[PDB]
DNA sequence: AGCTCTAAAACGACGTCTA
DNA sequence: TAGACGTCGTTTTAGAGCT
RNA sequence: AUUGUACACGGCCGAAU
DNA sequence: ATTCGGCCGTGTACAAT
């Protein structure tokens, strides 16, 4: 489903500007929350400007209100855009050739993003891994676990169930654990 | 009611991606799975100058080509391409200079002079083996080395002038040298030989078209020269799966009963891996069948082996087994699979004594790869008529096979069938593919035959070269 | 494996038609057409390859050997949600997926009898989780 | 005015028709348009398994007929002439050229190669109205064509539509009712010799862990010495045949076989050191022949030779299975040898080694057909025919359907 | 480096990031808005 | 009555009760498990 | 590529009509591979 | 001996020209057979 | 409407091709092709 | 099937069709480009299941 | 220089001589 | 009785012909 | 023992009487 | 002793109808 906000729309949700005075500056994000809130609808949704399918419209910026927004050219904007339909239509664009001796890898990745209030840090990690045959598996989770602060890494207890659920998804497609698993991490 | 199921031939590959359902054309058209690096074979022989002789012409004679034994089947007996660009394993075999060790016309006489058959043959052996020494030490470092014996040597060590074997026991006498052996009759290498048999004198050996037997001849030697000469090609979305066959044999003695096992796996890429190997730790009995014990340490063995190639666990593990499967070894291997956490398995009895069988209206029989589901236990033909070489390559009917699965099985029988059938094309020591065991299991009854000589406790090398 | 196997085969057979239970009363209980003009669905109900996750033996007896029938049913809920997810994010994602649960499995949460001592049984509580309603509620945020 | 003349609509009919029987073997045909050159049409191969092309093809030239005999008609073969400027075009071709004949009066399609010259002489083919029959039957021999015989590496999947196979198992209609009864004798052995002095032999029963079982009720047409005639409850079969208990399976089994024996006992013999069912031998030296269906067969069940001699009377193995809670016996043919008949031979291996060497599936097949045909009349209705002395046999068998298979072997391509 | 070629939401493939850790950061951005406990779609189309 | 034959569990058109009420049933049993606030699918494919 | 059961069975049903219209005594024109 | 004069080639030339030219312009043409 | 109405004539706009933006660096910003054999995804994007 | 048709060659002096058969597949674009097209060369991808 | 039959090729079986 | 050779039917275009 | 099948012979094992 | 199950080992005939 693309949804195609008109430019008046855009100018509210974005810009904010039709702005009341600011309060912390945690405005909401429409795009994040959008997402989230149709998380349970079965169908995936992309946002899409007028200024990509039409040359024509401009849509001025949020704070330097005097200036349009600069966009790719109309056949790279074509590329990304269609290339992310078709993903996300349910099926894998290209995938990295796979050396034929290689250890059979699972990729985890860890991120952190700030709380809605601003000052307590959660995790949010995703995991990457070839399924048997030519597939390629994107997932991604939050570590179900309650050890909330500020600090931007985990704990070891925090640290070993993530990996165990990591690992348990990867058991799903291909039945044995893997044999290497990489960790990358944003922080040390 | 029972329902069949035809299974189509199972696809092999030969390299470069390969594929064809016969081995001997698939090595033709492609070659052999993994390259020979270089371009000569380097082959020992040893035996007396005329067999030495004998066969080092036969090697050249491969090379110019065989004519095809059999005009009327050139599928079931091809000729042998020779040296062109139609080379099944795109190298050629030579004897090098200072690689032939030469049995002496008084070492012949010597072991003949022995009346005792058993003490010739040890003698033999002994003599054989330190002759094979010289030749792994000296300047000729071949990869195969073929054993020529001559006619007078073969009327004596083979028929009288139970009873030790001479390949059984020069096999394992020699499983310490790194360079693999082969036996090689005059008959193979040269047509006018004739060898008597052993009970009737009078009837000759009745072998193979020469095209054939340079087939599967030269197709062993290039398996023991260390590289694979084809494999079952992978299906695109199949479970990481190790084959493990199960085999019992004969003590030296003739009452006791050992267990040898066989397994066979993927390796990381384009190999395949045959590892023969025996039980560990042993409890005596004439049983044929396993302990609970003893049948979690073969597993735990055959998964360590997988991991060692892998770096993981198998995701299913196939155990094939020729006698049986009881609750006692079912309840082992249970308990090995659940410490390596292994999700599925299967355990099926290939027996091959069932009286149970299939018939069709007209001269030849069922094709290979029928299968019939009798209430859970499997009839699968692994032998029968093929459409690819245009006959039925056998005596009076083939024996379907009766794939019996333990009730801790995963897979169907349906899904079983179609593995064993696909097993049974990658026995390397011949090149024909309609073979009517699956590899796992014949290799551990081949296993068994030299391990029968090797005394408990000594560590032999797990290379399935050695042995085949 | 056995009941994948078995249910594909039954999808196979509802293709090539079914003959009425009862001909006496053919409207109440008519016969299955199958494919060709009659064709209920105008539709083929095929198993894609790929499109099938087996349960394993040891999941099976993982499940089963847990005593508290409510927690062999949460426990079997999230077996059976893993393996859902892994289903509906591969490469064939299906339409439709049919859980064709095996009958020990059925027998350890439907009818709550344990081959051993059975401890929900002797506990019977407040009630009793039902496996059913649970494992749709657990699978709401999946697409199929 | 324009006119279509009956001879060209039958051309035209001949070619539709063909093309029709092609379509139904499961090829593809291809109507070649006005500019053809003396090949009505190209026929590619299909494989019916998966439905994919093979890519071989092969030229079809279809001469038709309203009515009328061919050369040398004789009701079992015919002769065709081939112009000569129509043989010269389909040597120079690549691909094998076929002509197929059409006759409009009794619809028949008769087909063969342009190649398949007869007596030398090469513009002339020699058809045969029992083996050249235009039809499914023969899509193995039609694409058995399109590869060089001669060059390795050249093979067709098998394009029949399928066969039909026996499966070697006759299907046990045990009796609903059993007499099982807690004997006193220990073991079966013991009570043999105990049955000889009463009398009233009927040798149907088993008996073991001081428990005994037969189908017949021991209180008449056998004796009664051997149990106690209290403890004797009848009750019905399913409790204990389709039992689970191991040793309710070997009662059973044993039960079973010497059940058979009596149904068999006026034309079998149980060989007890090999557990072997051997045809009995009337007559000391007089070869004996069975009569069993499909049609009218005799097979020489007990043969004899010259010289010291030997009787081949035809063996089975005869065993009991359990499958799907339902009992099956399998047949396994085999030979038994004897000097006068009686005796068993001394020497059976040469003879057992030469015979079973000879035959083949057809053979083997037959024997299997035999002894299924006879098992089924042993058990009849009114084998004896008088209600009284020769009760209904207790052991029903019946064939099981005929196994489908959804491949064929080419065996029709394999003539050599 | 060969992981900053599979993040599919754009066609030119000199991305900075690997995509395990790019696809992390993009899951947080949805998941501020998810209060915990809630259970969702772990596939990365709905966050991409 | 034209409301109990679009029960579309099944196929027997002669129901006891309408669709909406029987179709309200239904969600119940599935909705008794999810707690409240979480927002779910109103699809009723996911819950027949 | 692969040939279904189905396709080769509407050619079939074609040729069949086409046979069944020629010794009617009228004539048949099987159309093209547009439908 | 078998020969195809170029009048035949030409017609079905002229045949598959005209077939061309109509499935230019947007329409079905169907080619009868023998016994046109 | 606009809006619904102006990005499905892109959707088919795409279908027949968008010249590349910038000619000097062909690799940097080629030109879509469209539904011909050089269709990048062998589909159509259609709004039923 | 695989192939769009089939080519038959004729002698142009006699008219004799040789009777030798040559398969044809064709494939029909509009106002397309071909792979890697230059003025003098292009390219083209064959399906697997085609060869 | 127009018509009009007349040659020249092919395929489709079917009497008719021609032995 | 077999067996080309023939007549009959059509398309297909192109020539020698009478005009 | 180039290669395996079929057959023949022989030895032995598991459960209960 | 039996009745049921099964297994492993050494020889010949043959190259496939
Ligand atoms: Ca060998
Ligand atoms: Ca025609
Ligand atoms: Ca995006
Ligand atoms: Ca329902």
């Amino acid at each position: 489903i693309v949804l195609a906000l008109p430019i008046p729309l855009i100018e509210k949700l974005v810009n904010a500007k039709s702005d009341d005075d600011v309060d912390g500056g945690d405005m909401l994000n429409f795009r994040d929350l959008l997402k989230a809130k149709t998380l349970h609808l079965p169908v995936p949704t992309q946002i899409v400007w007028p200024d990509t399918w039409d040359d024509a419209a401009k849509i001025p910026r949020k704070i330097k209100r005097d200036s349009n927004r600069q966009t790719q050219v109309k056949a790279t904007r074509a590329w990304n855009l269609l290339n992310a339909l078709f993903y996300k239509a349910g099926k894998v664009p290209w995938r990295l050739l796979p050396d034929q001796a290689e250890y059979r890898t699972s990729f985890l990745g860890i991120g952190f993003y700030r709380d809605l209030d601003g000052q307590q840090l959660w995790t949010s990690t995703a995991q990457m891994f070839d399924e048997r045959g030519r597939g390629l598996i994107l997932r991604g989770a939050r570590a179900q676990t309650e050890t909330r602060g500020r600090h931007p890494y985990l704990t070891a207890k925090d640290a070993e169930d993530l990996v165990v659920q990591s690992i348990a998804a990867y058991k799903a497609h291909h039945r044995h654990v893997p044999a290497r698993l990489v960790v990358l991490k944003t922080s040390r | 009611t029972f329902k069949a199921h035809v299974f189509d031939e199972p696809m092999l590959e030969f390299g470069d991606g390969g594929q064809h359902c016969d081995p001997r054309q698939g090595l033709r058209e492609h070659g052999p799975l993994q390259p020979r690096s270089g371009d000569v074979i380097r082959v020992g022989v040893i035996g007396t100058d005329d067999t030495v002789a004998g066969f080092t012409e036969f090697l050249a004679e491969t090379g110019r080509g065989i004519e095809s034994g059999n005009k009327q089947l050139i599928n079931l007996n091809p000729d042998f391409p020779g040296l062109g660009n139609q080379n099944p394993f795109r190298c050629k075999f030579e004897v090098p200079d200072g690689a032939t060790v030469t049995i002496s016309r008084r070492q012949v006489n010597d072991i003949t002079g022995i009346g005792r058959h058993d003490e010739a043959v040890r003698h033999a052996v002994e003599l054989i083996s330190s002759q094979l020494s010289a030749l792994v030490e000296g300047s000729a470092k071949p990869d195969v080395i073929v054993l020529a014996l001559p006619i007078p040597l073969i009327e004596k060590l083979v028929n009288a002038k139970d009873m030790l074997n001479f390949r059984d026991l020069l096999k394992a006498k020699t499983l310490h040298l790194p360079v693999p052996t082969q036996i090689v009759w005059p008959d193979t290498w040269d047509d006018a030989a004739k060898i008597p048999r052993k009970i009737k004198r009078d009837s000759n050996r009745q072998t193979q078209v020469k095209a054939t037997r340079a087939w599967n001849l030269l197709n062993a030697l290039f398996y023991k020269a260390g590289k694979v000469p084809w494999r079952l090609l992978p299906d695109q979305a199949e479970y990481r799966t190790s084959f493990l066959g199960i085999g019992f044999y004969r003590d030296l003695d003739g009452q006791q009963l050992w267990t040898s096992t066989a397994q066979m796996f993927d390796e990381r890429g384009r190999g395949l891996i045959l590892r023969g190997a025996r039980a560990q730790t042993e409890t005596r009995g004439r049983h044929p069948y396993l302990t609970a014990k003893d049948a979690e340490d073969l597993v735990v063995q055959s998964i360590a082996a997988y991991k060692a190639h892998h770096r993981h666990v198998p995701a299913r593990l196939v155990v094939l087994k020729t006698s049986r499967f009881r609750s006692e070894e079912a309840e082992g291997i249970d308990a090995a699979l659940g410490k390596s956490g292994i999700e599925m398995s299967d355990l099926v009895w290939v027996q091959e004594s069932s009286p149970i069988a299939i018939f069709r209206d007209g001269n030849y029989p069922v094709l290979r790869g029928t299968f019939v589901d009798l209430d859970g236990k499997g009839l699968l033909y692994t032998r029968g008529s093929v459409p690819f070489y245009g006959t039925f390559p056998g005596l009076r009917v083939p024996r379907p096979l009766l794939l019996v699965p333990h009730e801790n099985s995963d897979s169907t029988i349906l899904t079983l069938a179609k593995d064993v059938l696909a097993l049974t094309k990658v026995n390397w020591n011949t090149t024909q593919f309609d073979q009517k065991l699956p590899a796992p299991i014949k290799a551990a009854r081949e296993v068994g035959r030299i391990l029968k000589h090797v005394e408990f406790g000594t560590a032999v090398s797990s290379d399935f070269r050695r042995y085949t | 494996d056995d009941t994948v196997a078995g249910f594909t085969e039954f999808l196979a057979e509802t293709g090539r038609g079914i003959e009425s239970g009862n001909k006496q009363l053919i409207n109440l209980n008519p016969d299955f057409p199958g494919l060709g003009n009659q064709n209920p669905f105008r539709c083929k109900f095929e198993v894609p390859d790929g499109a099938t996750v087996t349960i394993s033996r040891r999941q099976v007896n993982d499940i089963t050997g847990i005593g508290r029938h409510d927690e062999a049913v949460r426990h079997a809920v999230e077996l059976i949600s893993s393996q859902l997810s892994a289903l509906v994010e591969g490469s064939a994602k299906p339409d439709v997926i049919v859980l064709a649960l095996p009958i020990p499995l059925i027998e350890k949460l439907v009818n709550a009898k344990s081959e051993g001592e059975d401890s929900d049984d002797d506990v019977d509580g407040g009630d009793m989780l039902n496996f059913r309603d649970l494992l749709k509620a657990k699978t709401l945020h999946l697409p199929v | 005015s324009k006119r279509i003349t009956d001879s060209q609509v039958l051309g035209e009919l001949g070619e539709t028709a063909i093309k029709k029987i092609v379509l139904e073997t499961g090829f593809l045909y291809e109507q070649r348009g006005r500019l053809e050159a003396g090949t009505d049409g190209i026929i590619e191969l299909r494989d019916p398994k998966s439905g994919a092309p093979l890519g071989k093809l092969l030229g079809v030239q279809v001469k038709s007929t309203e009515s009328g005999q061919y050369v040398r008609e004789n009701d079992n073969s015919f002769e065709y002439l081939l112009k000569p400027d129509d043989l010269k075009y389909w040597r120079t071709s690549n691909i094998p050229v076929i002509i197929v004949l059409w006759r409009k009066s009794d619809e028949t399609a008769y087909w063969k190669d342009v190649s398949d010259c007869v007596r030398g002489e090469e513009r002339r083919l020699k058809f045969d109205k029992g083996t050249d029959v235009f039809d499914p039957r023969s899509a193995d021999r039609i694409g058995a064509l399109t590869i060089d015989r001669r060059t390795p590496g050249v093979f067709l999947p098998p394009l029949n539509k399928g066969e039909d196979a026996i499966i070697n198992l006759l299907r046990i209609r045990l009796p609903d009712e059993i007499f099982i009864s807690t004997s006193p004798f220990g073991s079966g052995r013991d009570a043999v010799p105990e049955l000889v002095k009463h009398g009233n032999v009927r040798f149907d029963w088993v008996i073991r862990k001081r428990r005994f079982v037969s189908f017949f009720d021991p209180r008449e047409y056998g004796t009664r010495a051997i149990v106690d005639l209290d403890q004797v409850e009848a009750v019905d079969t399913k409790l204990i045949a389709f039992n689970d208990e191991q040793d309710d399976l070997n009662d059973t089994m044993d039960l079973l076989r010497r059940t058979v024996e009596r149904q068999t006992a006026t034309q079998l013999s149980f060989l007890r050191k090999d557990r072997l069912f051997h045809f009995k031998a009337v007559g000391v030296g007089k070869s004996r022949s069975y009569r069993y269906m499909s049609k009218v067969v005799s097979a020489y069940s007990s043969k004899k030779k010259d010289g010291w001699g030997y009787v081949r009377h035809h063996a089975a193995r005869l065993r009991f299975e359990r499958l799907a809670d339902e009992w099956f016996l399998v047949i396994d043919p085999d030979f038994h040898f004897t000097t006068d008949g009686f005796q068993p031979h001394r020497y059976p291996e040469a003879l057992l080694a030469g015979k079973k060497r000879l035959e083949r599936n057809a053979a083997v097949r037959g024997q299997v057909t035999m002894w299924q045909h006879l098992l089924v009349e042993s058990g009849k209705h009114e084998v004896g025919l008088f209600d009284a002395d020769k009760p209904a046999p207790l052991l029903q068998f019946e064939r099981l359907p005929v196994i489908q298979l959804s491949q064929a072997v080419p065996e029709s391509s394999w003539n050599r």
